[PDB]
């Protein structure tokens, strides 16, 4: 229902690709919550952009005499520069990077450099002045299940792709499963790019060694649950949803049902590489994320996920409500 | 001579250091030998930089080594600090054979390493290194060549060290368990490895010591061996069976290869880690259990990408040990770290910069004590570590030096979360480490494994009793902070069991005086009930010569030996046999002590042995007086007071150490940003660990004691590693107190032999009894317990009784009693309602009278005695006549008699000397007594202290500047030889509690007081005060900004209310005043009453009328008058 | 600016004099300035004590204070 609104009108939406690429700016804050950080995006993004991006954290005397001396380099000869944490120097934010910034307001006369400023939205107050010149931008996970395996397979020998796209709707289930923090698991937790990136290495590690396709579907379930996974996990009961998920994505099986929706087939050894992948993005985009998929997806109870999709509903309607009547 | 010869055989006789250091050759030719010796620090950086394990030695330590390189006998003298594993260097005909470990095995080399003059410690530590890696792999290889071949297990272990055989039995046991794993054939292989592990067991009880702990790793190893074994045994399927063992550590040898040294690795869930043959000695083994291996698991993960390791999780887990096990597997030692809020930036970049050239694997343990700020900025170094391994550089900056990466070296983190005093790391540094929970260790199959070692006949009953014993108690005892039965507690119980063995006899009864031992002195008397009776339910069943040392102790020092005191102190002695770290938790004046004294010189009596004992106030000094600085200004350290006693201590110049113990008394409230800096002092590391590299061990007979009333703010990371001694109630009656009180008293001074009968006579308990029990009905300003206000009672009494014996040869019996009995009803007034107001007072008097017996000499309001006959101070009042323009004077006092009665008792209090606390409103006169007192005294001077918010202790050790003089421990006199100095204290109670909720300057006081002397913090010495007394005085801790004082404190000084003066006294006073001024117009002198009392009307109803509910500022006093 | 200023007021006006600021030398200059100005004045004072007394009671005398 909330989804209708911004489906039926708007039909654009940018990321932080979009933002940084079609900018007058040059300079940009990045802000996130706790335990959320997007300075994996950065690095792609400059690794994309073939930029040699310098990433200075601040809190001491040393890196931000450093960092004063790199960006006066990055701006008179150019480069990508990326400043983490502003907020735990603030004395040098409202001082230095204050002054400095009104000064390349006015400059804009080198076209080859960037600045990049992260912060906390539950941190400390940074000042006015500096936040309205420089474009600002959030960054917080994907909302839809479909959205992020999407995105994660778009990220991205049948066996290894085969495999890399099981681990991107698994990471994708137990990223939303986390949303539940009342009925999901028993206490909230977060997983990032390390974990996946890690369950991908290691899944390549098994797949060198076992040129027979006899997959240790079994050692893959337990590293995956207990030690990519499970070692963030200090509760039993989460441990068990974990471990219940992984039997679930990684069971060998000849078709998987996944989800209620797509049924995904093991590969034919016969097939290239890029017709596999071809096959998989297939299977992908095909498909549709129903309107329940917090319940049938994750198979939780409907009443469950009621409360919680409806109290965020009414929040965002009330706002709404009183917004429209002022 | 010494500075000289000192920097002479440092810089002097060496011409090889002057093509670095050419200025300070010239300038010691021509001699400022100080400032050259601390020029040398950049060829000692230099020198670091051609041995990279130097960094843990200290700049002296790198002189005196570098200096003696012909001799040779101080370079194995740091092999402790530099290795670790290593104790010393076996030395012979000006060559190396050998080494000797901690534990006392000796490694031969392959070939003796010849020693010259002219080569360097670098040069032939650097051959010495690889050297005892050849050495030890060729251990290995004979080794594993003879079991191989057949040769029985129990004929190696006498011939190897411990890592050759340990090792061998590793990848003898990984080959045959995988050709087992070919079919199902694992009885036949189980039996075998239980008839190996039968005969190491039986071959433990007829063994020396080395070869006794080496039984014991391997019967640890091979009872893991036995365990897998049998779980493959039990597999259904060759799948199950297949995944089962993926997931342990597999030790395998590239038997084709030519490289020797990298020819073992480790597999372990499809990863290979490289085995180092690093020498570790023989370490006490952990017993394998799951969350051991699922550790090794994450760890070894994390390793494949040259990711940091990471646990975390509750206090008391294994997180640290697991680190150094893993370390030890892999045949390498981990070097420990203590985080300390104390390290910043730079101590964190020069510790990764040693990690980094040595090649060595760091844990940084407490990782959350780091401030924000050393979080943030340590992730850049962090990453480009892991980014240099991961890619294969050869280099990396830090601290603006390209210094080498050695492909070899680990960061990993201890860290617990959701503690006071602990921070949270940034999400940009925490994904650079993978983190991994150890939230329970399995206690059941630990404990089963230590007693099947220890050799008890029931191991698995045993096991199952203590563990289900343990449980029960966590769940049974009442909600109380310091409870914790977990993995520490079952260790101290175990270890406890292994010197009581032979008591016992290898049974239940070993464990049940075990787990007395260690639970109950921590258990009130609700959990003692609780523990008796579970331990009666669960389980199914000579001290003389030390009690007599701790009655003799008691007696001879003259306190009393209570059934309590005597239970309290037998408990802290078996207490004290094994724990190195005691903390001791009581009320205010409980006996604690006297408690620990008593037991030290019992102790000292039996043994013969010496005891020092240092007492140190933490909360008074800060950190960097304690624990020392390092100056960044010129990257010098100073040792505070507890380095420089640690660092003496090793030193041992004289021997002097040797047949001595070292006790070390916190005598200050716990603290966590204190305390924790002493984490790995206190467990099982036995190390200091100072942020400039330092690496200080900790002898076997160095104990140290906390005492304290509180454990609120204090971390189970403390309360867990000290055993602890709760003190329900005072450790003696008010009886007992009053003998050991009144008998110091008296030894303090045949007529002090009658007077004694005389006074003890007087102070009989029938009425002293009802006296106390209906003193603790009023209402006491500022109060103290009864327990603790006795001192003022007995000390007042003597004093006062004494100050009279001058006329004592010349009375008779009645007047005698007349005159003891009055001092005494006085002294037991003011000591027990001196802190109430004047109708209780009066009341309080009356009730004496009532108890002492109508018989005895009475005591009245105003009642004293004269040079002797009794009289009373309303007679003696005189009347002043003043000049006009004496009331502009500030040191004018119109006499009167509540005046003269508050000025008698504390000038008498002030001889008596103890210390004085006044109390009450604001003008009632304080400070204007206690100027008029002394005044018009001839042996006491003034010094004022105003204190404030945020004043300190150099505030007021300032304000002595001028009044007194340092002489040579040292001690601090006043600078007249006639007058003492009487230092008062206005409004002690302002300064503000700490984050902690303490006040560091009134535990200053408190240790004036107590102690009789403090801590000079730069030069780490004992300053004794000889004749100054500290007097101070409040308002009531009810107004607003006034901060509750605590008992600790209170208790050393007595207290007296001073109220308002009553509406006719001010009357008398102010028209007493208007007397003097109206001489000036002598013809209006008929209106100097109503004028006087017109004044006091209005101020009083002013006051009444205008309170400070309307504004805070609306204070109304005598001094407007 | 800070509480320490505070501190400082406090003591001033508490005491006539702060000690911290005429500590060791400091100290000793003030002594000798104190007999200078003594002889200087026709007075007799030969002891810190009452040099120092002269001090304390001479800045009570002169200096006021308004907030
Ligand atoms: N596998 C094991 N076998 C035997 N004892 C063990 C084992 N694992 C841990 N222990 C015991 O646990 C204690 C080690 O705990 P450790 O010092 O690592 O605690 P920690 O988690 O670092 O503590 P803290 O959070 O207080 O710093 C020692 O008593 C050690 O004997
Ligand atoms: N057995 C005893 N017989 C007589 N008097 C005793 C006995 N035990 C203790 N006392 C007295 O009780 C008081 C005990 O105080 P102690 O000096 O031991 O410090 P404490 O109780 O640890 O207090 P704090 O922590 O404030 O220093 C002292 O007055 C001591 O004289
Ligand atoms: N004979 C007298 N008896 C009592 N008070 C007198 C007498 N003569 C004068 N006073 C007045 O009594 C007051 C004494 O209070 P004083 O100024 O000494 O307060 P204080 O005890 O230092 O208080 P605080 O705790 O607020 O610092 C002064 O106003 C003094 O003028």
């Amino acid at each position: 229902a909330l989804n209708w609104f911004k489906n039926e009108f708007f039909v654009d939406e940018w990321n932080i690709a979009d933002v940084v690429a079609n900018s007058e700016n040059n300079y940009f804050t990045m802000a996130s919550e706790r335990d959320v950080d997007g300075t994996f995006k950065l690095i792609e993004l400059a690794k994309a952009s073939k930029e040699s991006l310098k990433i200075i954290p601040l809190g001491s005397i040393e890196n931000l005499n450093y960092a004063q001396e790199e960006i006066s380099k990055s701006k008179i000869e150019g480069g990508w520069i990326l400043l983490q944490n502003i907020q735990m120097s603030l004395s040098w934010v409202k001082t230095y990077l204050h002054k400095h910034v009104e000064e390349t307001k006015a400059a804009e006369e080198h076209e080859k450099f960037k600045m990049f400023m992260t912060c906390h939205l539950t941190g400390d107050k940074l000042p006015a002045p500096l936040l309205q010149r420089t474009d600002r931008v959030v960054y917080e996970d994907i909302p839809g299940i479909l959205d992020t395996v999407k995105d994660l397979w778009g990220s991205q020998g049948v066996w290894s792709v085969y495999c890399t796209f099981l681990l991107s709707w698994f990471h994708a289930l137990i990223t939303a499963r986390t949303r539940l923090v009342p009925h999901g698991f028993s206490k909230k937790y977060y997983f990032n790019d390390c974990d996946f990136q890690f369950a991908s290495v290691y899944l390549e590690n098994v797949l060198a060694t076992n040129s027979t396709n006899n997959i240790p579907w079994a050692q893959v379930r337990d590293h995956i649950a207990t030690i990519v996974y499970g070692g963030k996990i200090d509760e039993e009961k989460d441990l068990e949803v974990v471990a219940k998920l992984c039997a679930h994505v990684f069971c060998g099986s000849d078709n998987l049902q996944i989800v209620p929706g797509v049924r995904i087939p093991q590969p034919l050894l016969q097939q290239s590489e890029e017709e596999e992948r071809a096959r998989l993005t297939a299977i992908l985009s095909n498909t549709i994320e129903p309107a329940d998929s917090l319940s049938s997806w994750l198979q939780l109870p409907r009443e469950s996920i009621l409360d919680y999709e409806r109290l965020q509903a009414k929040e965002v309607a009330s706002s709404t409500e009183q917004l429209l009547q002022e | 001579q010494f500075y000289w010869l000192d920097l002479y055989g440092i810089l002097g006789e060496n011409l090889d250091i002057q093509n670095f250091l050419p200025l300070e050759t010239s300038k010691f030719k021509s001699l400022s030998l100080k400032m050259i010796k601390s020029s040398l620090s950049t060829f000692l950086e230099r020198q670091r930089r051609q041995f990279p394990r130097f960094y843990f030695l200290g700049n002296d330590d790198l002189l005196k080594i570098i200096g003696s390189g012909k001799h040779h006998d101080q370079v194995s003298k740091f092999m402790k600090k530099m290795f670790g594993s290593i104790e010393s260097i076996i030395f012979f005909e000006d060559s190396i054979t050998g080494v000797r470990s901690v534990e006392g095995e000796v490694l031969n080399l392959n070939e003796k390493i010849e020693l010259k003059d002219s080569i360097q410690a670098q040069e032939w530590l650097n051959i010495l290194d690889t050297e005892i890696k050849l050495s030890v792999f060729t251990q290995f290889r004979d080794c594993l060549g003879q079991l191989k071949d057949g040769t029985d297990i129990e004929v190696v272990v006498s011939k190897y060290i411990f890592q050759a055989i340990l090792l061998s039995a590793q990848v003898m046991w990984t080959e045959l368990v995988e050709k087992c794993l070919q079919t199902n054939e694992f009885s036949k292989y189980w039996k075998e490895v239980d008839m190996k592990i039968k005969g190491l067991l039986d071959k433990l009880n007829k063994s020396s010591d080395n070869v006794k702990k080496k039984i014991e790793a391997l019967l640890v190893e091979y009872l893991h061996f036995n365990n897998v074994i049998g779980q493959l045994k039990n597999c259904s399927t060759k799948e199950e069976a297949r995944l089962l063992w993926a997931k342990v550590q597999k030790f395998y040898q590239k038997n084709d290869t030519l490289d020797d040294l990298n020819s073992v690795f480790i597999s372990q869930s499809g990863y290979l880690l490289q085995y180092k043959f690093e020498y570790i000695g023989i370490p006490e083994r952990l017993i394998y259990t799951p969350l051991l291996l699922v550790g090794f698991a994450t760890l070894t993960d994390s390793l494949h990408q040259k990711y940091g390791g990471c646990f975390f999780g509750p206090a008391g887990t294994g997180k640290t040990e697991t680190v150094k096990a893993f370390g030890q597997n892999l045949g390498r030692v981990v070097v420990v770290f203590n985080c300390d809020d104390s390290f910043d930036y730079q101590v964190l970049s020069r510790l990764l910069v040693g990690i980094t050239q040595i090649g060595a694997w760091g844990c940084f343990d407490e990782f959350n004590r780091l401030d924000e700020k050393v979080l943030s900025a340590v992730s850049a170094n962090i990453q480009q570590i892991q980014n240099g391994l991961q890619v294969g550089k050869s280099h990396i900056t830090l601290l603006e030096e390209e210094t080498p990466l050695s492909p070899h070296t680990a960061v990993f983190i201890t860290l617990n979360p959701g503690y006071n005093g602990r921070s949270e790391l940034p999400e940009n540094l925490k994904k650079s480490f993978r983190e991994f929970s150890m939230k329970s260790p399995q206690s059941g199959t630990i404990a089963e494994m230590i007693l099947q070692i220890m050799g008890f006949e029931d191991s698995k009953s045993l096991a199952s009793k203590i563990v289900h014993f343990l449980e029960l108690l966590s769940s049974k005892c009442s909600s109380m902070n310091h409870y914790h039965f977990g993995l520490r507690t079952l260790k101290g119980v175990l270890r406890n069991c292994s010197p009581l063995v032979s008591e016992f006899g290898e049974g239940e009864k070993t464990v049940v005086e075990s787990l007395k031992r260690v639970i109950l002195p921590s258990l009130g008397d609700t959990d003692e009930l609780v523990f008796k009776d579970e331990l009666s339910k669960i389980f199914d069943s000579n001290s003389k010569a030390i009690v007599q040392c701790l009655k003799d102790a008691g007696q001879r020092s003259g306190f009393s030996m209570s059934e309590e005191f005597l239970k309290k102190c037998m408990q802290f002695y078996y207490m004290q046999k094994t724990q190195q770290a005691l903390i001791l938790v009581g009320k205010a004046g409980c006996g604690k002590t006297a408690t620990w004294k008593t037991v030290i010189d019992a102790m000292a009596i039996f043994d013969g042995h010496a005891n020092v004992v240092y007492v140190i106030d933490t909360k008074v000094l800060t950190k960097e007086s304690l624990y020392g600085s390092m100056l960044k200004a010129t990257l010098e350290w100073r040792d505070g007071l507890f380095t420089s006693i640690l660092r003496r201590v090793n030193d041992d110049i004289t021997g002097t150490f040797k047949n001595s113990r070292i006790w070390v008394v916190f005598d200050s409230d716990l603290d966590p940003e204190y305390v924790e800096a002493m984490n790995s002092v206190l467990d099982d590391n036995k190390i200091l660990t100072l942020p400039n590299g330092e690496r200080l061990p900790i002898p076997p007979n160095f104990r140290i004691l906390f005492e304290t009333d509180n454990l609120d703010h204090t971390t189970p990371a403390t309360i867990t590693r000290c055993g602890l001694l709760w003190f329900s109630t005072d450790v003696c009656s008010i009886s007992s107190k009053i003998d050991h009180l009144l008998n110091k008293s008296y030894e303090a001074l045949f007529e002090l032999d009658k007077l004694k009968d005389l006074i003890s006579d007087s102070f009989d308990m029938a009425s002293l009894t009802n006296i106390f029990t209906c003193s603790n009905d009023l209402v006491h300003i500022l109060g103290v317990r009864t327990f603790n206000k006795l001192e003022t009672a007995v000390q007042l009494a003597v004093h006062l009784i004494s100050s009279y014996r001058q006329w004592f040869q010349n009375l008779d019996d009645k007047s005698l009693k007349d005159v003891i009995t009055l001092l005494i009803k006085r002294s037991l007034l003011y000591a027990l309602a001196g802190d109430s107001t004047g109708e209780s007072q009066r009341a309080f008097i009356q009730t004496i009278n009532t108890y002492f017996g109508h018989d005895s000499q009475e005591l009245s309001d105003y009642s004293t005695i004269v040079i002797l006959s009794f009289s009373s101070f309303c007679s003696e009042i005189p009347s002043v006549s003043l000049e006009a323009h004496e009331v502009m004077r500030p040191d004018i006092v119109i006499p009167t008699i509540d005046t003269i009665k508050h000025e008698k008792i504390f000038y008498d209090l002030l001889n008596s000397k103890r210390g004085i606390i006044l109390c009450g409103p604001p003008g009632s006169g304080k400070t204007m007594i206690m100027n008029n007192a002394l005044r018009n005294s001839s042996l006491y001077d003034v010094v004022g202290i105003n204190f404030s918010k945020d004043t300190t202790t150099e505030h007021i050790l300032s304000a002595l500047h001028r009044h007194t003089n340092y002489v040579t421990g040292l001690t601090l006199l006043p600078k007249s030889d006639i007058k003492n100095l009487v230092l008062f204290c206005d409004q002690i109670n302002l300064p503000k509690l700490d984050k902690y909720g303490s006040q560091n300057v009134v535990l200053f006081l408190r240790q004036l007081m107590e102690k009789q002397g403090f801590w000079k913090t730069p030069e780490n010495k004992w300053v004794t005060i000889e004749r100054i007394h500290i007097v101070g005085a409040c308002n009531p801790p009810t107004d607003p900004g006034r901060i509750p004082m605590s008992e600790r404190f209170t208790r050393h000084a007595a207290i007296l209310y001073l109220g308002y003066p009553s509406g006719k006294s001010l009357s008398q006073i102010y028209e007493i005043y208007y007397k003097a001024i109206f001489k000036l117009v002598p013809e209006f002198r008929s209106y100097t009453e109503p004028f006087a009392r017109a004044s006091v009307h209005l101020y009083n109803e002013c006051k009444a009328r205008y309170s400070t509910g309307l504004q805070s500022h609306y204070l109304f006093s005598p001094r407007e008058l | 600016l800070e509480t320490a200023f505070l501190e400082r007021m406090n003591t001033l006006l508490a005491n006539a004099d702060i000690p911290d600021l005429f500590q060791g030398e400091e100290y000793d200059k003030l002594l000798n300035n104190l007999r200078n100005k003594t002889r200087s004045l026709g007075l007799l004072l030969d002891t810190e004590q009452e040099l120092y007394d002269w001090f304390v009671g001479e800045i009570a005398k002169n200096l006021h204070v308004v907030f």
